[PDB]
RNA sequence: UUGGCACCUCGAUGUCGGCUCAUCGCAUCCUGGGGCUGUAGUCGGUCCCAAGGGUUGGGCUGUUCGCCCAUUAAAGCGGUACGCGAGCUGGGUUCAGAACGUCGUGAGACAGUUCGGUCCCUAUCCGUCGCGGGCGCAGGAAAUUUGAGAGGAGCUGUCCUUA
RNA sequence: GGAUAAGUGCUGAAAGCAUCUAAGCAUGAAGCCCCCCUCAAGAUGAGAUUUCCCAUUCCGCAAGGAAGUAAGAUCCCUGAA
């Protein structure tokens, strides 16, 4: 993971979305995934 | 689950096959019997007692008379309580001997510590002293009572008191050896308690 | 100079069930009559309050998350002796302490306070023990 | 543009029960289903072809009424056809087999592993590698086939391990 | 932490370090579980969850700290009056002696140095550890017990096989 | 063992796709509750079971009180595990 605060999109493939009321990005390039906390 | 009391005599050395020795701890369990037979309908639990002694009649008294005559035995002294065994195997006035066991089976045994009486910290709980030298006047002392901002002192400080007298067990032993003709366990190793205490054996829990 | 009570009481037996109830809106009111400002004839000092009787107290309900968020603590006097538990397994194992804990706090310190606690007698299920008190039932204003 | 507004046809071979306010029950040749459903919604099956409504418009009652929807077409299409996985495993000693219904796996592992579909579920081993889970729920079905895939999941380095047969593994390069 | 302000304390709040005694936080040193990897493997890096337990012995220095030797799974960071002197020591700082350098006309002085230099107190209350007595528990007694609830324990390596 | 954290997911819409999520299902830690050991009914909420004793005498209108006892225990004595 990428945890962060500053949860961006970094490629057009890279898709934002909410799970758990937290934010999360989904990607298949795994280094694009990423997380607030 | 299984289980038996007698009581303690003393510890002496046993070969195995070899020249192995063993450490052995040696008890006296003459045949135990049953006393009352507990159930969850009444009692609120499945569970018997167990009588371990043959007492005199100007040492015993009528409620206990009346509570071992419901069996057809005599009075006794000490007197416990297993739990979580088979329930129909026993009866009332039934006896429980020493070859329940074998040479093989491990074991839980409990009993009750020797009384050390009124020590210190040391000896009680392992600490350790101060130096003997060097100036020193503090020694066999137990330590500082703690820090200053809460005013007190915080519970399970370590002090001296009564050393002894516990109730212990004693997990994963081992029987060597039986003699029911002389109603005697032989088990691997050292117990809690003094001799002519009692010892409640187990099978182990596991 | 009106009256004061003293030993002129008739304290009667209620019975609440609480199956779809949430417990505090619930409790607010056992609390209240186990005081006895149900009456006229209250008095502060002397628990004019009637005794209670509380059934299917595990089929309780709750507002939000409270059964995984709302967390009894409770300490002993014992360093990092604080312990937790949740509301859902306080209701499952036994909810009696947690109802009881609510009203408890509700209700005045002290020994009065206490003594009109032990009115209260919390019972899972449906059973009821106390039929010899000849008891009835009571529905919540609220 | 949109999901529960549409419509599910039952075909033959199908019989719907509302046994009560939601308690849907499925029958048919490959078997029976039921699930029980969110009250406030509204089921009403019609000659050979079933409908759904939703009260209203807000963020529940919308997923609820698409969600009904996909669910029940899983259904009759599970209890029609039956679900199933295939799975693909790439090794050297890689294999599987049986041992009655139970499935067993021999990948990389001191020891081997064995598998039990409890459930009604059928595993099927047409070779030493492919698998198929077969049944009529597909909430079980990819349970089980994740429960398979976690044993040995593959690697990016050598595509190995577990390997769903439309899977896009990802690669590396061996250093 | 260095500090700033002077709010309690100058009819006295003893001040570094060390010993004993521990205790708490977690921003985790190890152990556990995972994501990503410029992760081939073995080892690793980084991040996330986790504070249950554990977290060495010596030389030098009064020392803290630090360097060094050899180990360890690891040799954690901090708080508790830089924890703990009515529990200990008193080596250093910080009285009176004397001396060196330096300053001063001089008496004397120096976060400059060096040698040596009195650590009091029968525990009333709370608190803590143990032990007894009294009463209660709708009659009086002997035994066995339930368990709310409390506390304890809770660490880890190396080798063989898999290979 | 049970429930969980991070994580992994299955099914799946809102958002015709995708989606571990809102509904619904499952996994998943030396950690939490248990399992292990000890104390424990002053738990004034004072529990439970078995067995023993009997329901005597005086006053006192009753309320209640004392005054000998049963079962039993102690004082005292010999001693220590």
């Amino acid at each position: 993971m990428k945890v962060r605060p500053s949860v961006k999109p970094i490629c057009e493939k890279c898709k934002v979305i909410r799970r758990k009321g937290k934010v999360m990005v989904i990607c298949e390039n795994p280094k694009h995934k990423q997380k607030q906390g | 689950t299984k289980g038996i009391l007698g009581r303690k005599i003393g510890m002496t050395q046993v070969f195995a096959e070899n020249g192995d020795l063993i450490p052995v701890t040696v008890i006296e369990a003459a045949p135990n019997v049953v006393l009352q037979k507990k159930t969850a309908e009444n009692d609120g639990y499945e569970a018997i007692q167990l009588g371990f002694d043959d007492k005199r009649e100007k040492l015993s008294n009528k409620p206990e008379k009346g509570h071992v005559a419901k069996a057809e035995t005599a009075p006794k002294r000490f007197v416990k309580e297993l739990r979580g065994v088979e329930m129909d195997a026993y009866e009332v006035g039934q006896e429980v001997k020493v070859e329940i066991f074998s040479a093989g089976e491990i074991v839980d045994v409990t009993g009750v510590s020797k009384g050390k009486g009124f020590q210190g910290a040391i000896k009680r709980h392992g600490q350790s002293r101060g130096p003997m030298s060097h100036g020193s006047r503090y020694h066999r002392r137990p330590g500082s009572m703690g820090p200053v901002d809460p005013n007190r002192v915080f519970k399970g400080k370590l002090l001296p008191g009564r050393m002894g007298g516990e109730q212990i067990t004693v997990q994963n032993l081992e029987i060597v050896k039986v003699d029911a003709e002389r109603n005697l366990l032989l088990i691997k190793g050292n117990v809690p308690g003094a001799k002519k205490s009692l010892i409640t054996v187990k099978s182990a829990v596991k | 100079t009106p009256m004061a009570n003293a030993s002129t009481i008739e304290r009667k037996w209620l019975v609440v069930d609480a199956a779809g109830k949430t417990l505090g809106r619930l409790s607010s009111e056992v609390a209240a009559i186990l005081r006895g400002k149900h009456k006229p004839t209250y008095t502060p000092h002397v628990d004019t309050g009637d005794h209670v009787i509380i059934i299917n107290a595990e089929k309780i309900e709750l507002t939000g998350k409270k059964l995984t968020d709302k967390i009894y603590y409770r300490h002993t006097q014992h360093p990092g002796g604080l312990k937790s538990r949740t509301a859902l397994e306080m209701r499952t194992n036994y909810p009696e302490k947690m109802l009881e804990l609510a009203i408890k706090g509700m209700l005045p310190k002290g020994s009065l306070g206490r003594q009109m606690f032990k009115k209260l007698n919390v019972y899972r299920g449906s059973e009821h023990p106390h039929e010899a008190q000849k008891p009835e039932v009571y529905e919540l204003r609220g | 543009s949109r999901v529960g507004k549409k419509l599910l046809e039952i075909p033959s071979d199908v019989t719907v029960t509302l046994n009560d306010n939601n308690t849907v029950a499925v029958k048919g040749p490959k078997g029976e289903l039921t699930r029980t459903f969110h009250p406030d919604m509204e089921i009403k099956v019609e000659d050979n072809v079933l409908t759904v409504a939703r009260p209203s418009d807000q963020k529940e009652h919308r997923a609820l009424h698409g969600t009904t929807r996909s669910l029940l077409g899983n259904m009759v299409e599970g209890v029609s056809k039956g679900f199933e996985r295939g799975l693909e495993l790439v090794g050297v000693g890689y294999r599987a087999s049986k041992s009655g219904n139970k499935l067993v796996l021999n990948v990389g592992y001191s020891h081997p592993v064995e598998i039990v579909p409890e459930e009604g579920i059928e595993i099927e081993v047409p070779s030493q590698t492919k698998v198929v889970v077969k049944g009529t729920d597909k909430e079980r079905v990819g349970a089980i086939a994740a429960n398979i895939r976690a044993v040995r999941s593959p690697e990016p380095y050598k595509g190995k391990g577990i390997r769903y047969e439309g899977e896009v593994v990802r690669r590396k390069e061996g250093k």
